[PDB]
Formats: C-alpha cells, structure tokens, sequence
C-alpha cells in the first residue's frame, strides 16, 4: 500500500497520490446483479498503487498572486 | 578598514533579524494550518450527531 | 559606466533569457543566493553593465520579464540560478495570449504595457549612461511577437538615442509548429524593421541541423539550444565588459555593417562548436577558427549565404592571438571569393579581439552576416501568407476586437517591398 | 487561477463526468472522499489542482462543475454511489420529468423550470474564484435534454459572460448506428446555436469508437463504460498543459487561434494516437514516430468520413510524456514529404506542437496501457463537409411527408424553425466548398 | 458596571427567554443549577458560588410560568422572580391594559425597583413580547409607559414579533397591532421588529430544513441578541455600546426601528463545502432574499446600517467590502448620508447550541439597517384595520372592557402621522 516501495517516485510527489489507500469514496465491488445499468460501469474501481502518477509538475501560483496584489508598480 | 569591518559586521546582523522574520512567518502559517484542521474535527463531530 | 538592460518576453524569451544568466553568472562569478565567489581580480571590476548592488554586498542581475501566464514566472523562481532575482521585476498578467497577435497587440496585454515600463523607468533611472536596452522574444506566437512589439515601440520613442537591441527566433518554414504563424510572422516585422538598430535571425532548424551535423547529439531537448542562442549574446558584448587588444562596443558593430537604414537583419554564429568525440581532433589555431565562421552549416539562420553576396561580415574573436593572425585570415577570404561579395564596398570585414576567454575555451568567436540570402525567408513568409489572406482562412479570430482587415495588406505593402531592396543591392 | 469549469448536460453527459471525475482524481492525489491523504507528512511545490478542485476551509477539495439532468435516475446514481462524498450536494441539478426525445420539450416548455437553478449555480462557482480560461461543457445530439436545454444553455451563457472562452463536446450520430427516429430532426436543428455560440465544438462520432475497441484492441463486444474511458483521455490531454508544465505548452487560448481558419468553419475532429491493448504494448515500440503517423491513418478517426477525400486546413498536435524537440520536427517534415496527405493551397506552416512533460497516466480496470508517449492530434479537415451529406438526406426524406412533427409544433415551436434549419446547414455545404478550391 | 436587566412578557416573551437562557448559560461556564468576570453584565453573584441572572418573567396565565418552574432551569431563578397572573387577557388590549394588569404591575415594578438597586450603574432594559396578543400587547405598553417614566434616561430595547402579510392565527391582530404602537412607540428608546414568515422561509432556503416549529425560530432570536450584547460581555477590538450605536442608528425621534439580519444561517453541509469570506457574508446579508421582516428593501433607502462582525476577522477586510457594498449600482442609499456605516468588531466567535440547526462559523454578521423599506410594511397593516373598523366588527369586546370609539382612530392618525415621516425623510434634496 506504499508507492515509494512498490515504484521509484521523484521525491516531491505528495502524499495523496504516496498512500492510495485514503480514497475511500469509491465503489465496493458489489457482486453483479441483472439489474446491472451500464452507465454505472463509469469510475467503478478505486486506483490502485499502479495507478498513480509517478512525477507531477503543477503550475503554483502562490508569488504570483502575492505579487500582482494590489496594482503593479508605477512611478508616482 | 575599519569603517569597512563595521560595515560587514552591521549587515550581519540585518540578515539575521530577517532571518528571525522568516521563521516567525513559518510559524504563523502552521497555526492556521492547525485552526483548519480543527474546524474540521468538530464538524465532522456535528455530522455524527 | 556603459551598462545594459536586458528586457525579456513572452515564453520563447524566458528559456533563452533564464538560460542568458546562468552564463553570465558563470563567466563573472556569482553564487546562486548572489554573493561574489570568483577566481580572478579584474572579473567583478565592469561587474556594472549587466548586474547592480545591494545591501551587504550581494549582486541582483537586472531584467524585467513579462508574461500573459503566470506559469512561466513560477518555473524561472524555480530555476537553478533563479533565486538572483527580484520579486518586483517580475511582471505578468492573467490571461494568455493564445497564440493571438491581436490579443497580445490590443486587447490582452495593452493592460501590461502600462507596468512594464514603470518597471523599466526604475531600472534606466539608476544608471551612469546607458549603451542600449536589449529585448528577446519570438516571431511565432502571440505574446512574444505582440506585447514584446508593442513594449519595442513605446521604448523607443521615448529613449530615442539608445541602442535597441532584439534577438529573435525566426519561424522555420515548413517544419512549423502553430498553425497561425504567418499572420504572426509578417505582423511583426511591418514593426520592427523601423524600431530596431540590429536584429538576429535565430532558425529553428538550423538550431537543430547544428545539433545533429557538427556536435552529433542524440536527443537535442530545449535545455540547449537555450544556450546555443546564449552564448552569442555574450559573445557580442565580451568587448564591452572586459579590455582586450581592438575592442568594438555594441555600438561600434552596429556603425560598420548597416549599410542602409532598412537591412538591419543578419545571421550569426558561433565558431568553436565541437562534437565531444573530436574535441581531440580539432587544433587550436586561429585559421581554423575562421573556416568554422564562414561554414555553410554554421550559419544558424534559415538561408544558405551562397546564393548572393555578403554585404558586411564582423567577427569578434576572444581569447590570445596575434593580430596579424587575425588580420590576415579575413584578407584570404576576400580573395579566394570574390564574386560572393558586394564590389561597391572595398573591405567588408569588421573584426575585433578581447582577452578573456569564455570558461573552458581558449578561444571563440562569434560571427555576423549581412547577407543578402536573407530575402529568401521573407519570400516563404510572404508566400504562406498571400495564400492564406487569399480567401481569409483563420481571419475572423483577429478581426473581431478592433483590428480592420487593411491593416494586413499594408503589411505586405511593407514587406514586398523589403524583399525588392535586398534584390537592387544584390548586384 | 488557470481554471476551468466543467458543466455536463444530459445523460449521456453526466456519464462522460462520470468517467473524467474518476480520472482527474487519480490524476492528482486526491481521494473519492476529497482528503489529500497525506497525514503530517511535509511536502512542498504544489497547487496543481486549481484547474479542477478548490481547497476549502476544511482541507477538502470540492472540483467546480455543475451536473444537470431532466432525469432523475442517472444523476441519483452518483448521490448513492462512491462519490457521494465529493460532490457539493447543490451541484448536482437534478430535473423532475425528462425531455423524452424532444427539442420543443428540451428547449420550450421544460427547460424554463429548470434554467433559474443553473444559472444561480455557475454564478456561485465562477466568482468564487479568480480567472477563467473557459467552460468544457458536454452533451449529446440524438437527445432532448442533450440539445434542448444545451441549446437554452449556450445562448443564455454567451450573453453574460461573453469574452471567456468555451468548448463544446459533442456526440453525433452515425451512418448506420442510430437509436432514434428523433435523431435527424435534433441532430440538424441544434445547429442554430453550435454555430453562433461556440468557439469550438469538438465532434466525437460512436461509430468509429465501436470499430477503433475491435481493431487496435482485443476487445469485442465493447459496452458504453469503455467509451466514456477513451474520451476522459482526450480532455485530460487538451488540459494537460495548465496543470503539469512543460517545454512547449499551449493553453485554451493558444490552440483556438491556430485551428479555425473563419469564425464559422469551427468543427475540428480529434484522434488519440497510442490506443492499443495491454497485451500489444509489450510487443511493439509506440516510438516518437511511430505514434505521429497513426493520427492520419483512416482506421483509426473518430467520426467516419474517409480523410482521403478533403483538405486539412490546420492541425495542432498534443504530445504528452518524454518527447525530444529534435524528434518532432523530424516526424512533421516527413508528412510533408508523402504526397497522399493533402494540405489546403494556402497553408504551407501546417502545424501546432505541444509538449508536456507528465506521462500519460494509467487507470484501474480500464483497457488502455501503461505507455511513456502519447499524442492527441487535433485537425479541421473539408472531409467533414462529406459528414453532413448523410444527414441533410436523413432530414428532407423525414420532412416531406411530415413524420413526427406534431409534438414539436403543440409545445410552442412554429413549423418555419424546421425548414430554416435546413437552409442554415445547406449554407455551411458551400462555406465547406467555397473555401476548398485552390486560387 | 455596564449591566442590563430583562424582562420577558407573555408567551412570546416566556420562550425567547427559554432559548436566551439556555444559550447564556452554555456560553458561559454556568451549569442549569447556577454552579460553575464577565457574569457580572447579566449574573448576580452570592457568596456560595451561585450564579442568578437579572430576569423577570411575567405572564398572566399560570401554565406559561410553571412549566418554566417545572422544566430542568429551576434551581437558576430565585422562584419570587417567576410571576403569575390568574387570568389571561383573551387576546384583549383593553382587558390586559385594564382589568387584569393593575393587580400584579405592583408586583412587577417592585422586582425591578430591587433588582436594579441590586448593580451600580444601568445600561438598558431588555424587554421581550409580541404584537399579536392581549398582555404582550398592552400589559406590555403599561410595563413601558411606567417604566419609562419612572426612569427616564435609562435606555431600553423593546424586541416585537410583527404580524406577517399572510402568516397570521388570530383575527384581531389589526386593532391591538394598531392600538400596540400609540402609546409604545415615544416611550421605548429603542424598539426591534421580526416576523414569522421571514424566518420561515430562511429556515426553509438557507439551511436544508422543511417544516420548522417555535423553538429553531427562538434560537434565530437568541443569536441575534447575544450578537449586540456580546460587545458588553466579551472584549475586543472595535467594541460598541448600547448609546453608541443609538446615537448612531436613530436619525430623527420615531424612526427608531432598525431591522434585523444575521448572515451565515447555513447549515454543516453546506459550511462544510462552501468558504466563507467576510466580503461575501457582508453581500450576503445586503442579499434582498436574507432579511427578517418581508419588507424588499429594493423599494427602501437606507438610512443607516450597522454591521457587528463576530470571530476571525481583521479590519482591512471588511474596510475593503463596505467600499464594494457601496461601489453597486443595484443597491440604494439615502441622499444626505454620505458616510452611511458603523462597524463593530468581537473577538469571540458565535457560540453553539446543542440540539439546534445552526453552523459554528467562524466569521458571523449580525446586520441593523434603518431603512424606509419597512413603511410599505404598515399599509398592509392600515388596510386590515379599514376593512375591520369600517363595518365594526371585534369591536364591542374591547369597549365592554374599557375604551371609547375614538381611540382607534387616535392609533389610526398615529399610524398616518408615520407613514407621512417615513414618506418625508426618504425624498430627494
């Protein structure tokens, strides 16, 4: 249950996609039924440790709210 | 020189009063983390009433 | 106490430009938290035509880097040498340009305009005299080609006696990446052929037939042909930074090779450029530097150079070498060719020498062409241009905020007449 | 702050959210239950679900999207199912009593219950926050609510919001494969407003994907879950280069100007390249070049026109993972070289390129395989101009002996909106044709 | 030092302090049976470590005191503080005003004349009653006109139920809603209206409750009560008192009725998911689907408004949402009031009751506006009393008990001559 130890990871990666076992709001594997409607086959297993990404690269944008507060510069 | 060691040894001291400001900084942004966290507790607390 | 400011734009600009000063930074021996830790004495002693002080000793490059996305910025803090930096030099807006030259010519960057040149006020304040601004962007997108023109235009009329400076990424001409480039392409130039004193034709293609030909790489990602472009624009300036024997300031180029006041763009190259399998075979010497200058396959613009003549050619060595060396290896090519060079000019060689290497060379060169191949790009642009603007293929997308269509074939009023000149001066 | 909001309509798309909210959040960390699992453990350099999600006071992500059915069984499914613990429950929109089948029901008289509720919900999500790159909407022809209230929808929302950008997804009918009568008389009547009010509308045909699972795949019978699995691959790629950074990255705003020549001529295909089954990948290479040739093969579209017949007039390409800049421009020259492939007179550049640096990743169950490359190649092409052909005729053969009209005409609709939309899609056979000759 | 003393008349008044008291208590340490400075404010303190509050509670029929007496708060009061009448006023002005309320007025006056000599120095009256009914109508006006000239400085805060345009149980609410006001409006230095059917339909479309009875709407009363007087109680940044903001709500001498709003009434499900910014609950309490009595405030300009922020909140914030609440060109404001605002600031955020339906949230508004909105809510009122008083129906019983048949017309000019101020001071200049 620990992708560090099942794949090589970059080291940054955070702990959500670390430990795949926190996501908990998916479907349980009921066994089928007839009454089995195919729209429901959407998002029917949870991820798994093979699943997650290895390297993950997003866009922060903390600096650059904290400086384009307020109005850029302009000499007054 | 020594105007000039006084000088190095006055921006020495700068760095390290903004250096204290980094870490109370730092500090200041654990506590709010902890605050939301606790927002969070007592929430799921109300739900389960 | 002549000293530069070195504007950056759009995205193209700040992998170039975040690559221009983690070579610079190299070359004059700054630490990435910005404090000098250098070798020699005499490397920190012009530290002040690029760079400028702080408190406690700690050098700040100067700059000014603009965007449309804040992604870009996030990635140069981010960046090995990107902590030098100031936070207040960053400048950028909120929505991107999307490849639009109208958008990033009037509707979505004229809101940054207004603060990047407050910005730039700021920085040309604090100088002793200033030689020139300096700009880098690219000819096929939208916020390169648009704001980083519309900044060009402001600058200049209100700083009209300095030495504007441009490098430009040229688009390639059939191995393209955006659809909309010609529209992009041919914009730009109608403003930029009358507000720049030199200007760089940097082709996508012969940056990557460099890669493959003379230093046989195996996968050539944009990591360098960053620094390609990199070492040029510290090759030109070497003269301006450091003495030598027959320096030549970034003025002093600009007087010897534009003969008249509209062919103002030229082709570069950098000469000892080694794969690493035969940087045992190459020979130090000054005669086999030459012949890597005038190579066809150095030339890092779009167009062969044998197909006319030369109208200027400067070459700016570096390094230790007898002058006479020097002098007489650019005789023997003016010789040896004769009907490849302009004949109304007696001597169409500008050179020039500096003694202080780049880091791990012992010496280099860098070479500029005026040549008049360069026309031969501009009739590619032109032609996927006219048949595009035939039937109005991608058209409405420009049209619909403020841009009326007579704007486009005034364009190429001032455009087909640009390929003409260079045709009654070729012979 | 370079977001998206994502609004589905319809049953067929509330199963298209289905499947991008099961892979969006496999994408990032995030669990069913939001809950960024990691547990006083420090990390640092994120914010790459802002496009998506938003962090809340609690520290659970809720993602911006609205869900709106006229039915309430579909939707109720995901208010029940694992889910349930992600979604903000104003968000799902449900309806009372469905269009069943109808544009006049869709867009007249049941959709005017509903359409106070929806636009008081995007008002909510969109000044919450800061800007806006645009809304990825999607829904479906063949429906009522699909292209009835689709169509309310687009023309109340480009009067209010205006300059932010939008998209449009679309399923459209097939030659053979129908499942209503319905279906040519919505199917050429939705066009008044995926004309005027779209600034690209993407065309995704069932057909060729129940013929692209039996091919590339060892697959047969395929159901509609592997449908909605291969096209949460390609809105995942279109985005890809907000979140994950790269060397060459095209936002919503890059690739719009670079692919519809006139405001009119906005209906580009889409292909995904490296479709192969999990057994196959292990035997081929699926190089850097290898995968670029594929995108112009005609097995392997997406609506079923034969791409041999038009123009293409401009293609951007989406490549995703470890691709070097050298080896893409190799690949486009070679196109160039085959004189098979045909490129409109007056367009030699051709091309858009993007590069991210985050590999394609995989999900649970699902069929498509684990692979270091990928591409998503965009095209507007003139063979699309051959695709209404089969439609037009499906339309006027309906129309003269007045079948199924009177359900329309009794809900508020007048019978002069069925022949003028005849005439504004035989209009669009000549702007397809007028701009194909060469000069 | 800064205390106030409360008085709960009728039933009405009997259960709003039921929910005060309970939440008093939780919010401070006090357990029900009185037994653990800041009490001081509201609870007298004896020797042993017995906390007992400055409350009277009065009513005429014996149920509504007992079962005070028979519910778990008994040990809290001193059990003489709990008075009883022997008969109700049969929803009667006149027969609350005069033949039952002379007999224990006595009685009533000499537990505030031993309560308020038992502080140092009064702040003002809390009185708590209705609008609808017999004593909490009259009784009321007496407790008040004697009160008031008995006292004379000393400010109180009258809290009323309005009656609702379609929400309504009785059939005389007209004539005692009318007679209520003629010698209860100059007498109260401050007045506060509610009405049902406004907190009906907050509880109905804010928080995810249908059908809700007396005792969720007591609580909506309760939080907006602690929120003006948690400024005495509990210290903290920009702290007011009760006569800085009279002199700072009331412009002209009887247009002292502000109105009421509290902002984040919204559930732990949708809290849960939903940020709340003090920009966004300022806009949301100037929402015109969010306020407590149905007057739109669309027709009404406001004259003045008064904000108490409670919890986590920082002054540059909510500087920043008065200048966007006033940049909107959606939203009217009255022609000479250039400044318009007060703003008052708590460092204790809204304290929670057990049982109830509300969020602990982290940043609450309670909103005071006098605004000319509310004089389109007494035409309503004007034109049940035309249609009763004309053919003269209800009105034998009340002159049986004691009137003559001017005085209605007295509270009928009375009305005139407030429609005619509220019509006068929202004109152009």
């Amino acid at each position: 249950e620990k992708t560090s130890d099942y794949y090589r990871i970059s080291e940054k990666l955070p702990v959500r996609f670390n430990n795949p076992g926190w996501f908990h709001g998916y479907g349980t594997k009921e066994a089928v039924s007839m009454y089995r409607t195919s729209n429901q086959t959407y998002g029917s297993r949870a991820p798994t440790v093979h699943e997650m990404p290895k390297v993950f690269y997003p866009s922060s944008n903390k600096f650059s709210r904290q400086h384009a507060a307020f109005g850029m510069f302009q000499s007054h | 020189y020594e105007q000039m060691k006084r000088d190095a040894e006055i921006e020495r001291i700068m760095m390290e009063e903004h250096d204290r400001l980094l870490k109370e900084e730092s500090a200041k942004q654990e506590r709010r983390n902890k605050e939301r966290a606790q927002y969070y507790l007592d929430l799921e607390k109300q739900l389960e009433d | 106490m002549r000293e530069i400011v070195h504007l950056q734009a759009g995205q193209c600009g700040n992998q170039i430009g975040a690559k221009f000063w983690e070579v610079i930074s190299d070359e004059h021996g700054i630490d990435p938290t910005g404090t000098y830790h250098g070798d020699s004495d005499l490397q920190l002693e012009r530290i002040n035509v690029y760079y400028n002080e702080a408190t406690g000793g700690k050098y700040v490059p100067r700059a000014v880097l603009v965007d449309l996305e804040p992604g870009t910025m996030d990635s140069v803090r981010s960046g090995p040498f990107g902590q030098i930096f100031r936070p207040d030099n960053f400048v950028f807006g909120q929505s991107g340009a999307g490849n639009n030259w109208a958008k990033g010519h009037y509707t979505e960057g004229a809101e940054l305009v207004d603060s990047v040149l407050d910005v730039v006020r700021k920085e040309a304040e604090s100088c002793d005299c200033l030689q020139g601004f300096q700009l880098t962007h690219s000819l096929g997108g939208g916020t390169g080609s648009g704001m980083g023109t519309l900044l060009i235009s402001k600058i200049r009329e209100e700083y009209p006696d300095r030495i504007m400076n441009t490098f430009s990424v040229v688009p390639s001409p059939k191995v393209s990446d955006t659809v909309v480039e010609p529209y992009n392409a041919t914009l730009s130039v109608h403003q930029l052929v009358e507000n720049t004193d030199e200007t760089y034709c940097i082709d996508n293609e012969a940056l990557y037939d460099i890669c493959f030909r003379t230093l046989k790489l195996t996968t050539p990602t944009y990591g360098d042909l960053n620094h390609l472009v990199s070492a040029t624009m510290s090759g030109v300036t070497t003269c301006l930074r450091f003495p030598g024997q027959l320096n030549a300031d970034l003025r002093k180029l600009a007087v010897n090779m534009v003969p008249f006041p509209r062919l103002h763009f030229f082709m570069p190259g950098f000469a000892p450029l080694t794969s690493r399998g035969s940087q045992q075979y190459r020979a130090l010497t000054v005669p086999e530097l030459t012949q890597q200058m005038f190579d066809a396959k150095n030339m890092m613009a779009a167009c062969d150079p044998r197909h006319g003549r030369y109208l200027t050619v400067a070459a700016v060595f570096r390094g230790r070498m007898s002058m006479k060396e020097v002098d007489e290896q650019m005789l023997n090519v003016q010789n040896k060719n004769s009907s490849y060079f302009v004949e109304w000019i007696p001597n169409n060689v500008k050179t020039a020498v500096c003694d202080i290497p780049p880091r791990g060379l012992k010496m280099s060169a860098t070479f500029i062409g005026n040549s008049t191949a360069i026309q031969e790009l501009f009739k590619r642009i032109s032609e996927q241009f006219t048949a595009m603007f035939r039937r109005k293929a991608f058209l409405h997308w420009y049209t619909g905020e403020g841009m009326d269509e007579m704007e486009f074939t005034e364009a190429e009023s001032n455009m087909n007449d640009l390929v003409s000149e260079y045709q009654q001066y070729q012979d | 702050m370079r977001e998206c909001i994502s609004i589905h309509v319809g049953q067929a798309g509330v199963q298209i959210g289905n499947a991008c909210w099961e892979l969006y959040c496999l994408e990032h960390g995030i669990q069913p239950d939001g809950q960024m699992p990691s547990d006083k453990t420090i990390g640092g350099g994120d914010d790459s679900f802002n496009t998506f999600f938003s962090e809340t006071g609690a520290g659970k992500h809720v993602p911006r999207a609205v869900f709106v059915d006229l039915e309430p069984t579909v939707i109720d499914e995901v208010r029940t199912g694992t889910y349930r613990q992600l979604f903000h429950p104003e968000q799902l929109i449900t309806g009372k009593e469905d269009a069943a089948n109808n544009y006049a029901r869709g867009h007249y008289t049941i959709g005017k219950e509903i359409i106070d509720l929806v636009l008081d919900r995007i008002r909510k999500l969109a000044d919450q926050c800061t800007g806006l790159q645009g809304f990825l909407v999607f829904h479906s022809f063949g429906g009522g609510t699909g292209s009835g209230f689709t169509s309310l929808l687009m023309e109340r929302l480009s009067v209010d919001y205006g300059k932010k950008s939008k998209l449009e997804f679309s399923i459209y009918p097939a030659p053979q494969v129908s499942t209503a009568v319905v279906e040519p008389y919505n199917s050429i009547l939705t066009t008044h407003t995926t004309l005027e009010h779209s600034d690209c509308a993407f065309m995704v045909d069932n057909e060729a994907i129940y013929d692209i699972c039996r091919r590339n795949l060892d697959i047969e019978r395929p159901t509609y879950t592997n449908l909605n699995r291969l096209i949460g691959q390609i809105v995942s790629s279109i985005t890809a280069s907000l979140r994950f950074d790269g060397a060459l990255n095209v936002d919503l705003t890059e690739f719009q100007t670079n692919l519809v020549p006139y405001p009119r001529i906005h209906f580009p295909l889409a292909t995904y390249a490296p479709v192969i089954s999990a057994e196959k990948a292990y035997h081929e290479q699926l190089s850097v070049a290898e995968i670029t040739n594929a995108c112009f093969e005609p097995a392997n579209q997406m609506v079923k026109c034969d791409p041999r017949h038009g123009k293409y007039m401009a293609c951007c390409l989406l490549y995703r993972g470890d691709v070097v800049p050298k080896d893409v421009n190799a690949a486009i020259a070679t196109i160039k070289t085959k004189r098979t492939i045909q490129f409109v007179d007056w367009c030699p550049t051709g091309f858009k390129v993007g590069i991210n640096y985050q590999p394609p990743t995989v999900v649970p169950g699902g069929d498509l395989a684990k692979v270091q490359r990928a591409v998503c190649m965009l095209s507007n092409t003139t063979a699309i101009a051959e695709a209404w052909a089969r439609l037009d005729h499906k339309f006027d053969l309906m129309y003269a002996k007045r079948a199924f009209v009177h359900w329309y005409v009794g809900e508020g609709m007048e019978e002069g909106e069925f022949s003028e939309a005849r005439e504004d899609m035989a209009a669009l056979e000549k702007d397809y044709e007028e701009v194909g000759v060469d000069s």
